[PDB]
């Protein structure tokens, strides 16, 4: 399975 | 106004209140990229963020 990126942005 | 679609290789369920629910196969008009690694796009009426690597690439 492929591994998500951390997140900080949101509109 | 053209479409931009693209197809889901790998399902995801969403982790914040943003996100879309991913199903393999599943067509997603493309809004933008938000920040390395998530797009923002519209699936089944709803817009929201989701993994831009769980995205199938065009190869024949």
């Amino acid at each position: 399975r492929p591994v998500p990126m951390k997140r900080h942005i949101f509109r | 106004r053209r479409r931009r679609r693209c197809q889901v290789a790998f399902s995801y369920l969403p982790q914040n209140d943003d996100e879309l629910e991913l199903k393999v196969g599943d067509i997603i008009e493309v809004v933008g990229e938000v920040e390395e690694g998530w797009w923002e796009g519209v699936l089944n009426g709803k817009t929201g963020m989701f993994p831009s690597n769980f995205i199938k690439e065009l190869s024949g």
